[PDB]
């Protein structure tokens, strides 16, 4: 399991919006229709989403861009 | 029984009325896990009585604290017991001494 | 700071001919009245501190500052005056059962406040 | 290790750390000792004529200060108006 | 006298004695003093202290669960505890403690359904205790209602 | 290695019936301590012994009562029988009988002796009686084990068994319970100074010192044989019946065969909106199939994670 | 103490719905389901006729076969065969469940 | 030491450092023994004269 | 829940007993049984859980693995009265609390009781992992000093192992540094050895 | 059951480098974890065959308080660096080695004369510090055969590190097989100086322990 959460904090900074982004990502990952961009290691959606955010691929902008692109492609 | 005591445990045990002692008794005839009989000698015996004392122990009875109050006997068979000597051993007692 | 509020005034200042005005409220009022339309109407105030057990009850929301000391007197004062709570305090949202405007729910609260402007 | 962000409730952080150490207790002009080398630093003491070779004091707000090497001070040692400057 | 008594039973008067390790087979330094202490067991045993609950029977008034292990009850949350929670800034956890694990009737079943189905989504709604308070306030000559 | 001169067993001493002292041959430096420690820990951890498992008696029913004619209670009887030392032969799970009347002391000698049971201490106490008309008659079951097993462990093994009259006890299965070792320097001149380790043990009389040491050494060897070769660097859904006997009225079988439907599971993990994408079967046939599927699966309610072949 | 104990209880019908909630189904299936298990006794067989339940739906789309389905789905719930609609078949349902292996 | 480790290195380093320090302490406090006794504490002989 | 000492079970962990476990996560056990195709009905899952099968324990270990929990002392004065840890199954009836965290909870390992709380929603789990974990509350929120500070047996052990009476066995010995433990464990020198020269990198 | 014991089947070993390797086992029996760990550690630490340097004879004063005379490094550090040399002898006995180089400055193990059975694991290991001029120096070192470890105070000059290991540690964790959780899981961590694989060293120590203990069973387990 993830011991310390510091890289995602440095990627967010506000220490509050990180929780919202991770939740709105894990909700989608759990409900379906999405694919984890980070190779999972037999871990739940929460830690997977958090590590994907700390890696520098998921934030409050890329997710909105992808959602708008998926909604416009309908 | 404790190895480091004060001596007061004996008095605390005999005074608490948690055991069964021998009143006006001279010798024991029959011993049982829940019954004790003592044939009083003619010295401390007054006329008008058969001359025997009976003590029924308390075996596994529910207490107020949901604990178990059980009495264990001490004498084995035909032992001269004097007055004021203990016969049974109540909860957390050993030979008339408080041992918890 | 929490003890330093409810500043009394001696001059009218066209704000109110009463006593018991908050420092922030009076400051916003004088900043919106003086610089905008009429600056000659100055409202002089005197900041008199209140004790914790006394300043606690001095809240604009009748929901809060009730369970603290006394409920009956606060309820009677609120029924007589007819004041609205608007759920601005933490205890208000706690009793109601929504996200408090602090921590992770602060963004949600700010969005709800911004959304109440238009409708 | 950074500045406080917006949204945190200072009021909840405060008023909780002050009463947390609940380990308090219940049921209840001549002697001047200096630590090291210092100056007088009367801090606006009204000087008046005195009997001996010194200056009298008439103001009630008197506060001294010791200066060893810089602006840092050692003590205050407030004295009444009946003080007599020895140095 | 205690030291003199240790000499009659062939024991060290100092009271110290060397001890070995039961896992490495090595001699310990700084000899440890051994003895015989009279130990007594207390009524405060662990067999009665432990008590768990996930979902049981609630009350008819304020719709709160029973409580202190009375017919499979649950623990109580405190004011100091919600203060500590607000110190962390956990609004969602607080809302969950206010609607999910609380007297919210239209929320418990929905949360149970979402957990069994694996949704992990919360619907706060409104606690029943606030409605009880509103009714008890309206029981007197004081009007009270919520606007839009 | 350079002539490690592995030691040997010699000079086995027997101090008493329950206390012995074994000695070995000199060995290399730094071997005595570890050897003694490993042997002690193995002899105290896992060594086969023989104890009592369960006792039945016609007289008393449970252990929280007494019996007319006995002095000590049933609990003391059980605690004394627990400490009873006895060795048994090839076959395990043996049952002996103990019946005695009178007022004299009842010991381990006045027990029905069989050819495959030997008492090592017949002077044990079995809570002697006090009345003349009193007569005890019970049966003791002796088994063998390796480690301490309480009474709660063997409860699941007896559900329909164990009637009213049979009381189970605790077994230790450890006949040594005490042992020590000591290394010294002796018996070697022609070569460098070696060390010899002596082992002082105090068993219960059931097992022999040499046999116990040999058992411990074989266990250590078997356990270390795994580090010599270092290498190496079912669950399924119960409902797996075929698609048969599902009452395919007219075209349900044809639709199942055309869509390559699996036996049971794949048809259950489907929604009506997604099922309508299949060739038109009709709402009546859909409800008819849904009824038969709900009779066994609650209206096609299932979401399987994986599907094994 | 205001609420004294006030322990809200199970109630059977209440028990029937708790599993209705975690059974999977549609809104129409959950609507008929509330209707069905609404009309069920302490003994457990249902009070109203099944064609009556169709009149309680008031929907042209709803059919007896559809009702036969939601009903039977919740007919083996807890405990066994409940919502019987006249015992004979209730017995037949409990028979239904256990293994072929038992004789007679 | 722990404060400087936190300041200079970071959070995870000082955490793992505190963990290893606690492990080593649990090991050495049991390997050392640290006994107590009557003769451990010494009463000064000058006390009888001061009194 | 009763508190015991966690000598093992490092900071970001807590020992949740398996008897108190499998009950709090029962709604998750039911879900995992319905997902893995081990229970076609809810009744079947309830019957399998009340019987405590081996697969039930397997599912419990699988689900509680990546799922945090939070502990809260009943007397809570400051923020550190409620923390979050990772639950680990221990075959007992008392929760094992980490020693270093005991300073925050102010426990003293006597007769005490600890409150446990399980988060269900993803947001609550994220708030407990990112804000309420023991691996984040190092410094105090009142003055600034670090909360996690050893005061117990660890300090005495370090003070004893870092000392020298006058000169222990092997005074003149010189090594590189990794050889110190090698010569201490078997033979050659003691921890109290002084004047030892070593190259430190 | 009666004499059935659990044998470790999971012997997955993960390594970071050629000299470091962390081995782990499966849930073992009760109390065997620590016993086996301590036994193996003491066997591989207190007595292990291997080659090492025992003493050198450098040109100058035999005393330790010598002069640099162009070496720029004290002889104590020279001997300390010489201790960190893993010499391997195929079959030969105690032998002598020497070296000679120019005044370039980098003194490595390759400067020693190459023999038939004498080999060095790393030819880049530092033997002497950076010289200041073209002055040369003779080492005249010797190596012997031995096992275990013994200082130079009792048995003479630098040291005798015959044990081909650097550090060894063992840990024991709790584990469950099916239901009961009272099983021990051993974890070994051994840093090696070189010339011997960690798993190979563990195998050698296990075989040594076996051949030292096999004489106690008196030829048991025949069939």
């Amino acid at each position: 399991a993830r011991v310390t959460v510091q890289d995602a904090v440095e990627k967010i900074g506000n220490r509050f919006d990180l929780v919202l982004v991770a939740a709105r990502r894990a909700r989608q990952m759990q409900v379906g229709g999405k694919d984890p961009l980070v190779p999972e290691e037999n871990d739940k959606t929460t830690v997977i989403a958090l590590r994907e955010i700390e890696e520098g691929l998921i934030n409050n902008q890329i997710l909105d861009v992808r959602e708008r692109q998926e909604q416009q492609e309908q | 029984k404790p190895l480091v005591g004060t001596g007061m445990e004996r008095a605390v045990a005999v005074d608490s009325g948690v055991t069964a002692v021998a009143k006006r008794g001279g010798v024991v005839q029959y011993v049982d896990a829940s019954r004790i009989v003592i044939k009083v000698n003619e010295d401390e015996m007054y006329p008008g009585e058969a001359g025997i004392d009976i003590y029924n122990l308390t075996k596994y009875t529910r207490s107020n604290q949901n604990t178990c109050i059980n009495q264990m006997p001490c004498v084995s068979l035909g032992e001269p017991v004097e007055r004021g000597d203990v016969l049974a051993d109540g909860p957390s007692t050993d030979l008339g001494e408080l041992a918890l | 700071r929490q003890m330093l509020r409810k500043a009394t005034i001696v001059n009218a200042g066209s704000s109110d001919f009463l006593e018991g005005e908050q420092v922030e409220y009076s400051r916003v009022k004088i900043a919106n009245r003086e610089l905008e339309a009429n600056g000659k109407v100055g409202a002089t105030y005197s900041r008199d501190l209140l004790g914790i057990t006394k300043a606690s009850l001095a809240t604009e929301s009748f929901i809060s500052a009730a369970s603290f000391q006394e409920t009956t007197r606060v309820l009677t004062e609120a029924a007589v005056a007819g004041k609205r709570d608007e759920l601005r305090g933490l205890k208000e949202n706690v009793i109601v059962g929504r996200l408090i405007p602090a921590g992770t729910g602060y963004a949600y609260h700010q969005d709800r406040m911004r959304r109440r402007a238009a409708g | 290790g950074h500045i406080i962000n917006k949204g945190e409730a200072i009021g909840v952080i405060a008023a909780q750390s002050i009463g947390e150490p609940g380990t308090q207790l219940t049921m209840r002009e001549s002697s001047i000792q200096v630590k090291n080398k210092g100056s007088i630093k009367l801090s606006n003491v009204k000087s008046v004529v005195n009997s001996s070779g010194k200056l009298v004091i008439t103001s009630r707000n008197t506060e001294l200060k010791l200066i060893d090497e810089f602006g840092r001070t050692k003590e205050s040692y407030k004295v009444p108006y009946g003080a007599v400057l020895a140095k | 006298e205690i030291k003199e008594l240790l000499k009659l039973g062939d024991l060290p008067t100092s009271g110290q004695i060397r001890l070995y390790d039961g896992r490495t087979g090595e001699q310990f330094e700084r000899p440890v003093t051994v003895g015989y202490m009279y130990m007594l067991k207390l009524n405060h045993l662990v067999d009665d202290k432990m008590h768990a609950r996930s979902t049981g029977s609630y009350s008819l008034v304020t719709q709160q669960p029973l409580g202190g292990k009375a017919q499979f009850g649950g623990q109580r949350f405190g004011e100091m505890e919600v203060w500590a929670l607000e110190a962390y800034g956990a609004a969602y956890t607080l809302q969950e403690m206010l609607t999910v694990k609380s007297d919210d009737v239209n929320g418990r079943t929905k949360m149970y359904k979402n957990i069994v189905d694996g949704n992990h989504q919360m619907e706060p709604g409104m606690p029943e205790s606030f409605n009880v308070l509103l009714k008890e306030i309206r029981s007197l000559g004081i009007n009270i209602e919520l606007e839009d | 290695v350079t002539e490690f001169l592995k030691p040997r067993l010699v000079d086995i001493e027997q101090v008493s019936s329950t206390h012995a002292k074994v000695t070995l041959e000199p060995l290399e430096r730094g071997f005595g301590h570890t050897l003694g420690n490993a042997l002690r820990r193995i002899l105290l951890s896992s060594m086969p012994g023989c104890a009592v498992t369960e006792v039945e008696i016609d007289g008393v029913l449970h252990e929280y009562s007494t019996k007319e004619g006995v002095q000590e209670d049933i609990l003391e009887i059980l605690l004394n029988l627990k400490g009873l030392a006895v060795r048994v032969q090839g076959k395990d799970e043996v049952i002996l009988t103990l019946n005695k009347s009178g007022i004299g002391p009842v010991t381990a000698a006045d027990i029905t002796h069989d050819g495959d049971v030997e008492i090592v201490k017949p002077q044990h106490v079995i809570c002697h009686l006090t009345d003349e008309n009193a007569s005890i008659s019970m049966r003791i079951k002796v088994q063998r084990g390796r480690g301490y097993v309480p009474a709660s462990t063997r409860i699941h093994s007896e559900e329909d068994e164990r009637p009213i009259g049979r009381l189970l006890v605790d077994a230790c299965y450890s006949p040594v319970e005490r042992i020590a070792y000591n290394v010294e320097a002796a018996r070697v001149e022609q070569r460098t100074d070696l060390d010899k380790l002596v082992i002082e043990m105090e068993t219960n009389g059931t097992i022999d010192p040499e046999e116990a040491i040999r058992r411990a050494a074989t266990i250590l060897a078997e356990q270390l044989e795994a580090f010599v070769d270092l290498r190496d660097v079912e669950f399924d859904p119960i409902l797996l019946r075929p698609v048969d006997d599902l009452e395919l009225t007219v075209r349900s079988a044809n639709c199942l065969k055309a869509e390559a439907i699996h036996y049971i599971g794949d048809l259950v993990q489907r929604t009506e909106v997604e099922l309508l994408k299949t060739p038109n079967l009709g709402k009546k046939s859909l409800t008819e199939i849904k009824d038969v599927l709900a009779s066994r699966g609650l209206s096609l309610g299932m979401r399987l994670e994986n599907w094994p072949p | 103490l205001p609420v004294y104990q006030g322990e809200t209880t199970q109630t059977l019908q209440d028990y029937l719905m708790w599993q209705v909630e975690l059974t999977p189904f549609t809104d129409t299936d959950r609507a008929i389901a509330t209707s069905i298990v609404d009309a069920v006794d302490d003994t457990g067989y249902l009070t109203i006729q099944i064609e009556d339940i169709v009149d309680s739906i008031g929907d042209d789309e709803i059919g007896l076969e559809e009702v036969e389905a939601v009903l039977k789905r919740i007919q083996r719930f807890d405990p066994v065969g409940v919502a019987a609609k006249d015992l004979r078949d209730c017995l037949l349902i409990q028979l239904s469940q256990f293994a072929k292996e038992t004789p007679w | 030491m722990l404060n400087t480790c936190y300041r200079i290195l970071g959070l995870k380093p000082t955490v793992i450092f505190a963990d290893q320090i606690m492990y080593t302490g649990f090991a050495y406090a049991a390997r050392s023994g640290a006994s107590v006794g009557i003769d451990d504490m010494v009463i000064p002989e000058k006390k009888h004269e001061i009194i | 829940s009763v508190i015991t000492v966690g000598p093992y079970l490092r900071l970001h962990q807590c020992g949740l007993p398996k008897k108190m476990a499998l009950e709090l996560f029962k709604p998750f056990i039911y879900g995992k049984l319905e997902l893995r195709g081990l229970a076609t009905t809810i009744k079947a899952a309830k019957k399998m859980v009340e019987r405590e099968e081996a697969v039930v324990w397997d599912i419990l270990d699988e689900v509680i693995r990546e799922h945090p929990v939070l502990l809260n002392r009943a007397p809570t004065l400051h923020r550190l009265g409620i923390q979050a840890f990772e639950p680990v199954l221990i075959e007992g009836k008392a929760i094992q609390l980490h020693p270093l965290v005991c300073a925050a909870y102010n426990a003293d390992f006597d007769g005490d009781q600890m409150a446990v709380h399980v988060p269900l929603t993803l947001e609550a789990q994220l708030e407990a992992r990112a804000l309420m974990m023991s691996t984040n509350n190092i410094l105090s929120p009142a003055n600034g000093e670090p909360i996690i500070v050893p005061s117990q047996d660890v300090v005495l052990g370090l003070y004893y192992m870092t000392r020298d009476c006058v000169n222990a066995k092997g005074e003149g010995m010189v090594l590189t540094g990794p050889k110190e433990a090698e010569r201490l464990y078997r033979s050659g020198l003691a921890s109290l050895h002084a004047r030892v020269k070593v190259r430190i990198t």
